């Protein structure tokens, strides 16, 4: 597989490089501590953004087409189930909301910052803060709406045979629903504390 | 994980095939069929059922229970095809060789024909058109083995399929035919079961290898009781007869081979709990169909698995063969076995 | 005769709308040359849209034409 | 060459606007190539249905539009001495509006494959498969919602 | 006096006919031109094909049979279909007409029945003759082939379809090894063939070989694969004599070929001028034979029981119609109606206008509603149009919208009389729905002071800016006074311009998605009073309606409040609302900003209250069921129906947002196709400025009309639908309800 050859590669090169730097003294010269602390927090910002509606956007999607299909297909001897089986896409879009509304929250903590108080340690921490907070809800909300497709899917096809099987399987959506929540809850959380830079 | 990438590809040929699967009869419509007292109270109860108007067309004095049979058949190849040509890539290269079985069939029916002289009109209507490669009418007329596949098998997709039936006398009778058609199929059910390995993924990978082993184990068995009447079999050639890759593998396999006689056979199947009741008392093909029925029913129960179209076909395939059941049933007006009829939905 | 009256409805809304768009040209709208990026000539835009709006105009007449005989 | 304004902050503005467009436009491709795929299959059995079950490639179509319209308003803020903060900005919207358009995208091929090939069998489905394309495609839109919340902070207190 | 259930389903009282079989024909007739009556299934007990009038059910499917056979032999033979008189039934209403009778019945079947037979026999000696014909016909082409096509028993010269002549060489190269000769020519004309009835196109073929064994083995494989092979005298005089043989036969078969085509085109075109009348008359028949089917019937005696759905409103006019029908027979019969009270579950029958119609129809494609429930229709009638205008707002857009559904409106006369396709029947049945959104659409435009993304200067702006500035110096407005109505145009280009319209419309949203949801939450309050369902109103409505105006009540109330309240004249810090939302829950009592005295202590008491509903709202309906197996399912639907209360709380509040995102959606995408198509003609002057304008209006109006106007105004019109289903169907929607479709008459295409 030319995949994992790449990834071996680069692998080899990072451990040798590695190598070469600690054993010739400048084993240092590896600095995640200056990467991180050179590096602008509103590339943090704008990346915790865009990364959490992007993928917010993308579990979404997914969840949606996944259940579409199923609803589809179960359609077309029982299209009765389409409008009954909307909740589960209702349930998928609302963790694309649940990234909107996160994005909107750290938007508003994009401010510009001075060039003497740059890299301070409240704009780096709203930068990092930002990054993982986005890097958070993007995340849980793709793992949640792809949890919540999968579960419409099935459920739509098991309403599809007999209607009382929606109303045990909303139950599960339900559940799917509530890791999405918990994301935007922790979300929220993190970037609490994190103040707009300045 | 199962469904995360499957609904890109097979999602509506899921939905629609469960939906058909929803559409198979179940035990009161069997029974309500069965308390029918002609073949147009029959039509009319089937109109009730998701068959639909499919004999709206049909007078009342052409309905027979051979048109019967006919039009169920019909409709459930026309379905069948429907969803092959919904789908692509490795859900079509399914659907083939799904195909392919029946093709053999159609083929070893064919060459049965042509040396039997039988009608052609009847030959072509016996044949399933499923299996249908484009030089099978061909198929009436020709009789070499090593004619037949240069101008026949090669052309089509069981060319892979025929590699070592060149040991045989050139010349082909009953007997060479149905040693073809077992050496064929065997090939064919080893091809798609790396096929299905390779290829299909998780759970309908071990599901579909699950029902293939029950497949090849079925047909080992027929192979060996169909074999042991016959005194020209050789315990070493039948090893080429009966499929790999089912669970009677290697060891079940290997003493079916050796086996000559039916204690012999059942000794050999001792190996395996389950098959050891199917020859233990009843019949035998009965109890091979309800335990394929039983298998269908399982398969349908793993949501996001290309296993759950051969588990519909092999239902709608018993549905259609009890509904002739019924049929003739209902017009000889022999009801005594007329609850004679496998179903587990 | 669908082309007729397609090109018929486009172009009397081209004789409304361009006409409403020129008159608010000639008249120094603020939300029209209210900004630097906007044109700075006035009457020139207002002028060269009154054109468009008579070439429209042109066009919904014959297109009227068409479809009334 | 300013430590506000570096010389590889436009860096992040171009590739924002090329993004912009990039991401949405294979979103888009993907979309119109698997409604065309299902379209041209049920045209064969179905040709009465040809221009109705259209929608599907109509909408991957509009994940287009929001990637041009993103990519038209980052080039207003781009600029050879522009901050690293409008760089950012306008990096963040275009993946924001890119990934967003291409997942729409891939939504809205799947789903409206699947109902195109599932409305010509039951013409009650077309309903369901517009109510599924519209969610697909209301993501798209929150993706270009939120390029534009950005955006409207690319080049205010910049310095 | 006809009660109009628009609010509610009409009231409905089941009603039992004692039909005798004299007249049981007469009054199925007229209960069908009624067209009032939803019949019950009394006779579902009994299994099919053992019913009452199982085999007059199935003779006259027999005879629709053969109709549509006769259909499909005068859509083979091309012709087309004289339509019946629709105004002989008068196809609705409750006129009643006279019925055919049972003799022109039997005359129709045994009619059907002898000119079927004469048809298929025709059909067949048709059929016969054309394949002949066509096979001499290939006969003759292949006998008109050149003579280089024989030159390269010595060949199976015959015709092939192009399907399989590829197969057919192939395979005959592999038969003969490196011995084929295999020279092919095409048929120009497509060849029809009747025992497919389809056309396919056939190439002509000829193989070389001279083995009798050979040439017996390739004939039979030429022969397998459908093809007609032909003998040819292998001469050039030969040829020509076989074909001098040809064209004179063939003169004799195209005569009666064309007597016969024309014996069998009078008979159909004779068919075609009475074959809908005779269609409607037989489907008529069998509908009347299939409601009768569900009937009672007393062997004793002979009365026919049958059991309707009629809405008590037309008893009286079913009662005088039956009276009518009687005085019309002159039988004499005892009391034929009798009102019956059961506890069956009424169907759900709205009686709509052209108005409300497209409006209903969209609250039935969700579910149908109860009966006596509160309709969801009417006050979809005009939130959902509004609801479209708020996601849409704009007055030039709105305007063409307007004019799109008024073009339909106005002519809805001519449009109802012609046919109409399935999107052209769709958009007019909900044309008037269409003209209320492009109504609302213009009224939020002004609101939103959006003309074709620009701004109209109708009033005085309240912003002055300043005296004096240099050119390009950032300016900020001065607060002068308030706009009077919409937003204000001082805020059009300015920096600062999204930065308040997105806060204005995101409040918007979650002001009249709260006024929404509370509007549709008071229907469940109003659905409890008229059930007399007061433990539902103690257990599922105040504790939610607790809960929401505690939670998201409350957030509306700030929102309202936080504009009221001069921030920079009071000098208080602004309290940012969201943040505030935040910390009334993840760290209650504490408040950054305050927004009005004793704020932490309310927002506290808010949150216990909410704290307490949801056990209440969980526990309080299950207590009251046990304390009046079927507990444990109670107790589990409280639970399902108490999480997923609390999980589409801030589910549907968020969704709301829905509206200020495809505002701000649909007013970038205008003003940015504004800047790329008319803002560049303007530039431009002269000749080249005057053809560039044109031809940039032509494609900015082309892309408005198609995107902006017409998939815009889908995208908005489908998501309020959403939130109509959704958000506001769900407080008060049961649902799970039985359609009304009554027994009525209507004209079934062929
Ligand atoms: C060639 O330019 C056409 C489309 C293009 C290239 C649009 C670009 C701007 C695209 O990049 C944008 C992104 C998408 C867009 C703005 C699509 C609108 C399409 C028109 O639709 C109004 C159809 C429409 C006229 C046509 O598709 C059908 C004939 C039809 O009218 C048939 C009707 O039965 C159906 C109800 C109707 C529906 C589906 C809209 O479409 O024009 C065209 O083809």
């Amino acid at each position: 597989s030319f995949s994992h050859f790449l990834y071996y590669l680069v692998l080899i090169v990072v451990i040798v490089y590695g190598l070469y730097k600690l054993f010739t003294g400048h084993g240092s010269d590896i600095n995640f501590g200056k990467f991180l602390l050179r590096t602008s927090p509103y590339m943090w910002a704008n990346l915790g953004i865009a990364l959490c509606v992007g993928l917010s956007v993308v579990g979404a999607a997914w969840g949606i087409f996944i259940t579409g299909s199923s609803m589809i297909g179960a359609g077309v001897r029982a299209p009765r189930i389409t409008t009954k089986n909307l909740i589960s896409i209702i349930f998928c879009e609302v963790v694309a909301i649940y990234g909107l509304i996160i994005a909107i929250v750290f938007s508003s903590k994009l401010t510009v910052a001075t060039a003497e108080n740059m890299y301070s340690k409240s704009n780096l921490y709203t930068g990092y803060s930002l990054f993982w907070a986005g890097i958070t809800v993007g995340a849980s909300n793709l793992i949640c709406g792809i949890a919540v497709g999968i579960t419409g899917a099935t459920a739509a096809i098991s309403d599809a045979a007999d209607s009382a099987l929606f109303v045990k399987i909303l139950v599960i959506e339900i559940f799917g629903s509530i890791l999405g929540l918990l994301g935007l809850i922790v979300g929220l959380l993190m970037a609490g504390k994190a103040s707009e830079f300045q | 994980m199962e469904g995360v990438y499957f609904n890109i590809d097979n999602g509506f040929i899921e939905g629609v095939v469960r939906g058909y699967r929803n559409g198979l009869l179940s035990n009161n419509q069997y029974i309500n069929l069965t308390q029918c007292d002609t073949l147009e109270d029959l039509k009319l109860q089937l109109s009730s059922t998701d068959y639909g108007n499919f004999l709206s067309s049909v007078s009342s004095e052409s309905l027979t229970t051979s048109l019967i049979q006919e039009y169920a058949s019909s409709k459930l190849y026309h379905e069948f095809n429907y969803i092959r040509d919904q789908s692509s890539g490795s859900t079509r290269k399914f659907m083939d060789y799904i195909t392919y079985g029946y093709m053999i069939d159609n083929v070893a029916l064919m060459i049965t024909g042509t040396i039997h002289d039988r009608d052609k009109g009847e030959i072509l209507q016996r044949c399933h058109p499923l299996g249908w490669f484009d030089t099978l009418p061909t198929l009436s007329v020709a009789t070499d083995l090593e004619s037949l596949y240069e101008t026949v098998l090669v052309d089509t997709p069981l060319a892979p399929y025929f590699k070592n039936c060149f040991d045989t006398a050139e010349e082909l009778d009953d007997m060479n035919i149905e040693i073809i058609r077992n050496k064929l199929y065997k090939a064919y059910l080893e091809d798609f079961y790396n096929f299905v390995t390779e290829e299909i993924p998780e759970p309908a990978k071990e599901c579909m290898q699950t029902l293939l082993g029950f497949e090849a184990d079925r047909r080992s068995i027929n192979i060996a009781l169909n074999s042991l009447q016959s005194s020209d079999i050789d315990p070493d050639l039948k090893s080429d007869l009966l499929p790999n890759i089912g669970k009677l593998y290697p060891l079940a396999t290997f003493h079916l081979a050796q086996a000559q006689d039916f204690e012999g056979v059942r000794a050999a199947l001792a190996n395996v709990y389950e098959y050891r009741g199917f020859l233990e008392t009843g019949n035998l093909e009965d109890h091979f169909y309800q335990l394929e029925m039983e298998l269908c029913r399982d398969a349908f129960t793993q949501q996001f698995a290309i296993s759950t179209v051969w588990a519909w076909m092999k239902s709608k395939e018993q549905e259609v063969r009890n509904i002739t059941w019924i049929a003739e049933c209902i017009a000889q007006n022999q009801r005594e076995r007329i609850n004679n009829y496998i179903s587990v939905y | 005769t669908g082309k007729a009256w397609c090109c018929t409805v486009l172009s009397a809304f081209g004789v409304v709308i361009l006409s409403v768009i020129a008159h608010l040209f000639n008249t120094n709208h603020e939300s029209f040359v209210g900004s630097i990026n906007d044109p700075e000539d006035g009457p020139a835009v207002a002028h060269t849209v009154y054109l468009a709006a008579l070439v429209y105009l042109v066009f919904f007449v014959f297109c009227g034409f068409q479809v009334y005989l | 060459m300013t430590e506000l304004c570096p010389v590889y902050a436009p860096f992040f503005g171009a590739i924002g606007c090329a993004s912009a467009i990039i991401f949405t436009s294979l979103g888009a491709a993907y979309g119109t190539a698997k409604s065309g795929v299902g379209i041209c299959a049920t045209c064969v059995l179905r040709p009465d249905l040809l221009f109705k079950n259209i929608v599907p490639v109509i909408m991957a179509g509009i994940i287009a539009i929001y990637g041009l319209v993103v990519s038209v308003l980052v080039c207003y803020s781009l600029g050879q001495k522009q901050a690293l903060y409008t760089g950012f900005i306008q990096l963040g919207a275009g993946l924001s509006v890119g990934l967003s358009g291409l997942a729409a995208g891939f939504a809205i091929g799947i789903v409206g494959d699947a109902g195109v090939r599932g409305s010509s069998q039951q013409p009650r489905l077309f309903v369901g498969m517009i109510l599924i394309l519209i969610f697909a495609e209301v993501l798209g839109l929150y993706g270009l919602i939120v390029a534009l919340l950005l955006n409207s902070r690319a080049t205010q207190d910049v310095v | 006096e006809k009660e109009e259930a628009i609010f509610r389903s009409a009231e409905m009282a089941l009603v039992q006919f004692y039909i005798p079989q004299e007249i049981s024909r007469d009054s199925a007739y007229t209960l069908g031109q009624l067209g009032l009556v939803q019949f019950r299934d009394l006779n579902s007990k009994v299994r099919a094909f053992q019913r009452t009038f199982v085999n007059e059910i199935r003779r006259l499917d027999n005879v629709e049979r053969q109709y549509r056979y006769f259909y499909s032999l005068l859509k083979k033979h091309d012709i087309k279909l004289y339509e019946g008189d629709t105004d002989k039934y008068l196809d609705g209403s409750g006129e009643l007409y006279v019925p055919p009778s049972g003799s022109v019945i039997d005359d129709y079947v045994r009619n059907a029945s002898y000119l079927e037979e004469r048809l298929i026999q025709m059909e067949d000696a048709t059929d016969q003759i054309e394949v002949q014909k066509n096979d001499l016909e290939q006969y003759r082409f292949i006998l008109q082939s050149g003579d280089e096509f024989f030159l390269k028993v010595n060949y199976v010269t015959g015709v092939i379809a192009r399907d399989k002549v590829a197969t057919l060489e192939q395979i005959l190269w592999r038969v003969l090894r490196g011995n084929l000769f295999f020279k092919t020519v095409e048929i120009e004309q497509p060849v029809y063939d009747v025992k497919t009835r389809e056309y396919k196109h056939k190439n002509a073929f000829i193989v070389f070989s001279h083995g009798d064994l050979i040439i017996k083995r390739i004939r039979k494989i030429a022969e397998s694969l459908d093809a007609n092979l032909y003998d040819v005298d292998s001469s050039n005089e030969g040829r020509s004599q076989q074909l001098a043989k040809v064209n004179k036969n063939l003169s004799d078969l195209y005569t009666v070929l064309k007597t016969t085509s024309t014996t069998l085109e009078s008979e159909l075109y004779a068919i075609a001028k009475e074959l809908d009348s005779w269609f409607q008359d037989v489907t008529r028949e069998k509908a009347i034979f299939e409601i009768l089917n569900k009937s009672n019937y007393d062997t004793n005696r002979k009365i026919l029981i049958a059991e309707g759905w009629i809405p008590r409103d037309e008893l009286a006019t079913l009662q005088a119609r039956l009276g009518e029908m009687i005085a019309r027979l002159g039988i004499d019969v005892p009391s034929i109606i009798q009102v019956l009270d059961t506890n069956h579950t009424p169907p759900t029958f709205h009686r709509t206008n052209k108005f409300t119609a497209g409006f209903q129809s969209i609250c039935d494609c969700y579910g149908i509603a109860q009966y006596r429930e509160i309709n969801a229709g009417l006050p979809t009638i005009v939130t959902f149009p509004f609801m479209f205008a708020i996601m849409f707002g704009d007055m030039g857009h709105g305007f063409l919208m307007t004019l799109a559904a008024l073009s339909l409106v106005l002519n809805e006369k001519k449009i109802n009389k012609m046919k109409r396709g399935e999107i052209f029947d769709m958009a007019f049945t909900g044309r008037y729905i269409i003209l209320l959104m492009g109504v609302f659409s213009m009224y939020t435009g002004f609101l939103y002071n959006d003309i074709f993304s620009k701004t109209m200067t109708i009033f005085k702006s309240g912003w002055k800016w300043p005296d004096h500035w240099k050119k390009g110096e950032s300016i900020t407005a001065t607060s002068v006074g308030t706009y009077p109505i919409g937003l204000d145009w001082a805020w059009h280009g300015t920096e600062n311009a999204l930065l308040f319209s997105n806060s204005y419309k995101m409040k918007l949203s979650i002001l009249m998605g709260f006024i929404h949801m509370t509007y549709s939450y008071f229907f469940s309050l109003a659905n409890h009073l008229y059930f007399n369902s007061m433990i539902d109103i103690i257990g599922n409505f105040i504790p939610g309606l607790l809960f929401m105006q505690g939670i998201f009540g409350y957030l509306s109330v700030c929102i309202v409040y936080k504009w009221a309240v001069d921030w920079v004249k009071d000098g208080k810090p602004a309290p940012g609302l969201l943040n505030m939302l935040i910390n009334m829950f993840l760290s209650p009592g504490t408040i950054d900003d305050e927004l009005y005295p004793h704020q932490a202590k309310v927002q506290v008491f808010l949150l216990l209250m909410a704290l307490v509903c949801i056990p209440w709202l969980l526990l309080v309906k299950p207590l009251h069921f046990k304390f009046t197996e079927d507990f444990g399912d109670i107790m589990i639907h409280q639970v399902i129906h108490t999480i997923e209360f609390c999980l589409n709380c801030v589910s549907h509040t968020a969704s709301y947002l829905r509206l200020w995102a495809l505002s701000l959606a649909h007013a970038q995408l205008s003003s940015v196709l504004w800047t790329m198509t008319i803002q560049i003609a303007f530039g431009f002057r002269g000749f080249v400025g005057v053809f560039m304008t044109v031809a940039l209006f032509a494609m900015w109006f082309a892309l408005t009309c198609a995107v902006l106007v017409l998939m815009e105004g889908t995208s908005a019109m489908l998501h309020s639908l959403r939130l109509h289903w959704v958000e506001s169907m769900s407080k008060f929607f049961v649902g799970e309800g039985l359609p009304y479709e009554p027994f009525a008459f209507e004209y079934k295409d062929m």
